[PDB]
């Protein structure tokens, strides 16, 4: 069909003026040219109900044309240890011991270990081949020497694997014991496990020099061209303490490695701990120590999972800061992908005029029409408007290259109807290497995705995207708030949630009052605090969304542009493995808001009640919305009216995800409750979070916590937030040509707040 | 004494094609008794503001929850003028796409009902 | 009505032996005499579609008549500090300080911190009275002298309160402070609270020696007869760090005492630190330590909650034991009991030729018949049958005085049906404070129970008991089993979940099988070790039952009648607040068995997959029956028969809870699944730790989870297990007078396990 | 400025009278639409090998969360001979229990059924 | 020995070359505390005539390189004497809100850094027994010890 033929991302989601931001461009094959111009988003949804397609051109000295050539991504995680000087290619005997935690035994060969070179057979390798572990020298003639396992490996069973290349005997050995406790396998000490063998081969070649790095789970590809290896194939699964020795062991030896005991270490020449960097900050880092000294150090790519259960972990600690030694593993799935890495092909400075506000570079290829969105700010420490706009870039990772309708059996069911794709849905399936994995999404081993990064082309991210719970989804959504405030004449800024994180409350108070995304989910917990301290002197919010607050969501430290999430039992894709909770960003637990006393309810009045996608429902006037003290939001509105009956997303405006007042989760106890929504379907449903035991009915039309709450409370110092609890809220604004009851009440409280006076005081 | 994978599986399997047999049986039962609900789905596949009936929605949690593979979905070939309906595979490979087009979307969500229906129907 | 006339309990629920047990036992009122008599109980069901309900009388040295009395309790938590010297009771100047979280602010009049006689109006005391906190000191003549707040209390906030007397200026004086910050109380910093008011009254008199103990959360009521002191005003809620000072404190002091800073410590009185003792295994102790060095040592009555948040607790650290500075609260509920402590009526010492089966002593009063239940073993060391009956004394304290069908409001939507209600829980409904609360039960705080105890009268661990979801519960839904062996010719040994917790594995392996209760649902860690390393050496076993081992269960080493479970998402009653998941009788996690990689399916083969109370459902055979190496299962039961059609307990085998075979939870790989449960309706749901998106349609006959699955594998050394994955399988042994296939599979699986042979090697 | 607590209350009330009033309306009418949801109750209270029908659940689903202060329950007086109708109270109050005697537990449920709907009819 | 805090600041908008300097003494990790009453907080700007061009050299810690790299060797010729603590460099101008949050030991803009390098990274319970010297930004620009600065000192 219309496939897509060219495809890029920016390294930062955000800039300032005078700062340099960098667009890498990819093709699917070098011939031609590209082109290139700079635009400001304005709306997004080509609705025909609605405006349209809208945007502007700008000009700019980042137009022009430019080669478009093919771009290679390497795709999945492993660690590779740089080696110049052939120093863990040992010259006679040498073993090699490990600890094995295989997810996906039977897919296909899997490098473990390995200093080797799989053009010409050169070097040493660990890897299953066909469900069973084979140890294999070559050098390079395309003859080699191998000694396989009797016993094929078990899913998500620990072993001790320790690979012998003995020259005396002339003679390759393979010891494999499985080292099962009570909690660390998939079965328990009940199983009669028989896995333990002890083969031996002849060695009729000798390993040679392969010019690789050394890689723990996988295999180098050709010789390093400009220093870099090319790894190929991966491993699915833990690896926990690789070491290798410069002598042959035996199977006095092999049984002490299994127990975990360190045998001869002065002939270590190498030993990696990936437990080695473990504080009360838990391990922000991407370096790997090398514990034998001798400074074969390693580095983490494409971000695996550190803080993982190791192959002695019983469960007596479940936090890998208090019991670093039980977690030495990583657990390096097949596709992950934290940069794509590619070679740089034209940037942009940002002009002294250019405005703060939505911007995207529109890539014209030869029938493909490609978007790269970014974000620039005001001039760093001023603001230029009293309104700022926080994109929810966060949200944006969490949902980015989203394949759930693909992948996940529930996808239909959570929707009430069947899901209408694109050609960007059937592009991230066809090439899942260039793009990666949402965190909605599991792994091919079946444990979610954890980690998402910026550095990558985000496929649901560009304007014209339609996604499939409904109508549009992160970013074209928020573009119905920008264009609402295009249409009238309100002059705003835009940051970023990363911006946040980096400034604090101290960005925020440069403003009179602060706007949220139509889906603001993910957040940091300094976010929150900044939230909370803008409110609590004199700030003003306007929070037009529902599901705002409810996953925790650390920036990684060394890499800014890669988010961690891990997620626990709740409104959740997937559930973290037992003992892996904690962060490795920073050491503390991070699920739910809620799970850790901080609710939405605490800092934005309302919070997560109701999910469900088939259609929207209306609001119905509530007895505050006759108080005296709310006249002003409710002004040009008629007592007995429908606010939002009708509208682009959902068909309504209280719609997709609902948020509820609750005074035991936190609201204000000045809060006022001016509209609660009906006409509910079956298809939503109350969250597990408000259930103790799961009873028949507990849905729309059957259950009181099904609604969206319009609520209002006021702080100190001349401050207050206004919510509004819908995500199809934004998508109302623009109905019956911006002639309606959610423009009327969402305009009253933003000429309320942009005023000198203060807050109405409930 | 337990040392090779390959002669173990899954038993669950087993009890899985023992529930779909059951399961197919009665939504077919169902759509025979009620024939009115084809046209309830034709009239409002949404559901707005005219939520389904419970046999309706009955059929509905039955055709959802399915595995991906081999779901029918609706491609949006040309948004608001052509919708087609396809068909999901592996990983690396195109879905098939079907012949007819589509006006709207609510055309081809009740011909993709219309068709779990006619492949519901053949099985048995 | 009837009214229930004569209550009783033991102290300890199994004796072995040349061992003896106490009896304890409360009429009404103290008039006329009790009989008593030793009997054995065989069936507790008086279904008439059944066996009836049956016992045996044995002669003994029990029998006799005792003088029947009304017995006091003492009910509800607080610390009580032993003064006879009226050390606390100071003669010039004194102040007091602590921090205060109150749940039920307007509830009556809660005591604080006092030592106060009530009869007479003596001592000092701090208290809530209609809401507001107020400082009262009492000569002993009638005459007080009171301070009261400007400033009501909100509900679960943390206030900083200060009462200070000062005879220099005949002063009382009162200060109140709310310390809130981001996460320890109902509501954020966004509230701009004013609770703080500083307050003086004149003192016309002086505070006079109560002669009572000195009680945090409590009043004392008389003064101490036989040095025992009893408290009246329970307050409700969190009371952390009092202190009691020798001086006048001013403002200044008070508002440094505010942040936490301990003034002027050479002139403290006494300084109570809950949290000295909290080591890396919790804090499994009563004892409260005085930090002022002057010896003034407290104790904990009626179990409050040790390991609770703190005033100064903000999220960084969730566990008691890491951060034991943010956690020095108790939480004093109004509504406790931990032991009842009566007098001894009768004891019992059993002789040497009794056999051990399940006992009770029958209470004859005047028109009303009360049980006591016990357990008689066998000697010590010594097994006198080949098979060991688990009685479930774990889950028979979960259950204690179960209150669901009157508190909770989803209690009939749990049930499909009106619950059926007798004269026991009538009592319990009119007299709470005699018998306690379940752990399925909230307090009036609302939060859920988390401490149960033995010494208490149960009125639903009685035979003659029937229980509101259906027929019934947890003992004579033993019964079933103990009669059907009766009937039959099995000779069994009795011990119950205390004892094997005492003793390990050495416990099991006497025996050849042991088989389980109806409803094992709470187990220590320790016995799910005993289990695991009964079974993977040689050991047979029988799980004829469902939702096996849901919850992790400590019993408190102090106190062995006391058990303690803390509980999470899943199929709960209740949830844990954010910071306090971690037991104190020991410091670590322990919530449900799942989440800490020991589910069910990794021991007994099967595991928690549904429940629902309205009807049971029948077994349909699967194409594991038709096996040659399980052809002695299904020996005298035709391939075409519904496996339980009919029954006692809700007219099926399959029902009330479902257990499925997945190999993903730890299922061994070898087991083969012999049966399938079918006709389960709306009511019969998915558990919460199944569902990653709730969607409509999860429930019985449109989702697979619904199911129980009849299994069995083997082990080594000749072991294996048998699964039946319902509760209401023991109710089905029973039906068409012992002749129905449930009973012909039972006695196949347990003539093969009794056998001198291996089990039969699947 | 938030001084005392006697000022503020929860206002989560003012919309469960909102939707109490809506679902009563409906139930109502869903018992006057479907007649015959009252005598297959009366069959089979249980739903014992014939499970109810959807209308009949959909009442269930209303009349089985209400807060138990006041809800209706069945008193068994003497087991399997007599039994009736009791009505919670607060903690340390009997309840207040019903003339009629019956012999069944399934005719005193299907007597709080019809009880229960005399109840919501009287309230409007 | 007294600590200092040292931004400079390439600005190339304005033409621009600045330099902030201040003082971050505490009790304990400098030569004299905190009565004396230090003046040694400035920040002064001056004109940039030139650009600068690629050295031909490595990048140096507590030193300047001598000519351009032969055979890959860089030589080190003006040493320091003395502690250097949490090295940085930006891809942008800061301003003296910035030099004044970095004072305090934030990390400002943490997506604007080209290189950070960590001289703790690496510490263990076995010491820290490596010439290694991590990149803190990702970028792998990682560094290398040489003739044995004392590793484990006071910051
Ligand atoms: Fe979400
Ligand atoms: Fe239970």
């Amino acid at each position: 069909m219309k496939d897509i033929a060219i495809r890029g991302y920016c390294d930062r989601p955000s800039v300032a003026t005078g700062e340099t931001i960098r667009f890498y461009v990819s093709a699917n094959e070098t011939r031609g040219t590209f082109d290139a111009e700079l635009v400001r988003l304005i709306h997004g949804d080509s609705n025909p109900a609605g405006p349209g397609y809208k945007e502007e051109a700008i000009k700019s000295d980042l137009e022009g044309q430019y080669p478009a050539r093919f771009q290679r991504t390497q795709f999945g995680s492993y660690v590779e240890v740089a080696d110049p000087d052939a120093g863990l290619q040992p010259d006679g005997a040498f073993s090699v011991h490990l600890f094995l935690w295989s997810t996906t035994p039977s897919r296909g060969r899997q490098g473990i270990a390995s200093r080797w070179n799989d053009e010409r057979q050169s070097g040493w390798n660990l890897a299953i081949e066909d469900g069973r572990v084979v140890f294999t020298i070559g050098d390079g003639s395309g003859a080699t020497s191998s000694v396989v396992s009797d016993r094929p490996l078990f899913q998500q069973i620990w072993y001790s694997i320790t690979g012998v290349y003995d020259p005396e005997k002339k003679q390759l050995r393979l010891y494999q014991k499985s080292v099962v406790n009570r909690t660390n396998s998939r079965f328990g000490l009940v199983v009669p496990l028989d896995s333990d063998c002890a083969v031996s081969a002849d060695a009729t070649v000798k390993a040679a020099d392969s010019e690789t790095s050394l890689l723990i789970a996988g295999l180098g590809e050709a010789a390093a061209q400009d220093g870099r290896t090319w790894c190929i194939a991966h491993y699915n699964g833990k690896v926990d303490a690789p070491k290798i020795y410069g002598c042959a062991l035996g199977q006095d030896d092999a049984e002490k490695l299994s127990r975990g005991e360190i045998v001869r270490p002065i002939s270590r020449l190498a030993h990696w701990d990936f437990s080695a960097g473990i504080g009360l900050n838990g391990i922000p880092t991407d370096h790997v120590v090398d514990a034998s000294g001798y400074g074969h150090h390693g580095r983490c790519m494409n971000q695996p999972s550190r803080g993982s259960t190791g192959w002695n972990w019983d469960g007596h600690e479940e936090n890998f800061i208090h019991c670093p030694e039980q977690y030495g593993a990583l657990w390096f799935h097949e596709d992950c992908l934290d940069d794509c890495r590619w070679e740089k092909d034209f940037e942009f400075t940002v002009p002294e005029g250019l405005k703060s506000d939505f911007y995207a570079v529109k890539i014209r290829y030869e029938d493909t029409e490609d978007y790269i969105p970014f974000f620039v700010l005001p001039p760093r420490g001023t603001a230029t408007a009293p309104i700022l706009v926080i994109a929810s870039t966060l949200s944006y990772l969490a949902y980015a290259n989203e394949q759930i309708m693909h992948k996940a059996d529930i996808g239909q069911a959570v929707a009430g109807h069947t899901p209408v794709l694109n050609e960007n849905d059937v592009e991230l399936h066809k090439n899942l290497s260039y793009y990666g994995l949402s965190t909605y999404d599991g792994h091919i081993d079946g444990r979610g995705v954890q980690y998402t990064s910026w550095r990558r082309p985000i496929m649901n991210l560009r304007p014209k995207h339609r996604q499939g719970f409904g109508s549009i989804w992160e970013l074209p959504a928020d573009l119905h708030l920008i264009d609402w405030l295009n249409h009238n004449g309100f002059e705003y800024d835009v940051a970023t949630e990363h911006d946040l994180n980096d400034q604090g409350a101290e960005l925020l108070r440069r403003y009179k009052v602060v706007l949220t995304g139509s889906h603001p989910e993910y957040q940091t917990w300094a976010n929150a605090d900044a939230w909370e301290d803008y409110l609590a002197d004199g700030g003003r919010g306007m929070y037009l969304a529902a599901n705002g607050m409810y996953w925790i969501v650390e920036v990684h430290p060394e890499k800014p542009w890669v988010m961690e999430v891990r997620k626990e039992l709740g409104v959740t894709a997937w559930e973290a493995p037992p003992g892996e909770y904690h962060y490795s960003t920073n050491g503390r637990r991070g699920g739910r808001f809620r799970g850790r006393a901080r609710a939405t309810q605490k800092i934005w009045g309302t919070g997560m009640s109701s999910f469900g996608f088939d259609h929207s429902g209306y609001f119905v006037q509530m007895p505050d919305s006759q108080d005296e003290r709310v006249a002003w939001i409710m002004e040009g509105i008629d007592p007995e009216e429908r606010i939002g009956d009708g509208g682009l997303v959902g068909g309504g405006a209280g719609g997709y995800e609902l948020d509820r007042y609750d005074l035991a989760l936190g609201t204000p106890p000045n809060t006022l409750l001016l509209a609660s929504s009906v006409e509910h379907s079956v298809v939503y449903t109350v969250i597990p979070d408000d259930k103790a035991f799961p009873h028949p009915g507990m849905n729309g039309g059957e259950h009181p916590f099904v609604r969206a709450d319009i609520t209002y409370f006021s702080t100190a110092n001349g401050g207050g937030m206004f919510a509004t609890s819908s995500i199809s809220w934004l998508g109302s604004l623009s109905w019956n040509d911006y002639d309606n009851n959610v423009s009327k009440m969402t305009k009253n409280v933003l000429n309320q707040f942009i005023k000198d006076e203060p807050a109405p005081r409930v | 004494c337990v040392r090779d994978p390959s002669n173990y599986r899954d038993r669950s399997a087993d009890w899985y094609a023992f529930y779909d047999e059951r399961r197919r049986k009665e939504i077919i039962d169902i759509i025979d008794e009620h024939p009115e609900i084809v046209e309830e789905h034709a009239a409002n596949p949404f559901g707005y503001r005219k939520h389904p009936s419970p046999y309706l929605q009955r059929v509905h949690n039955y055709f959802r929850m399915q595995p991906t593979f081999g779901r029918y979905y609706i491609y949006s070939e040309r948004e608001w003028d052509a919708y087609r309906i396809a068909t999901i595979r592996e990983f690396g490979e195109l879905p098939e796409l079907g012949d007819e087009r589509f006006k709207t979307e609510e055309e081809a969500m009740h011909a993709v009902f219309l068709r779990r229906i006619e492949d519901v129907r053949a099985e048995l």
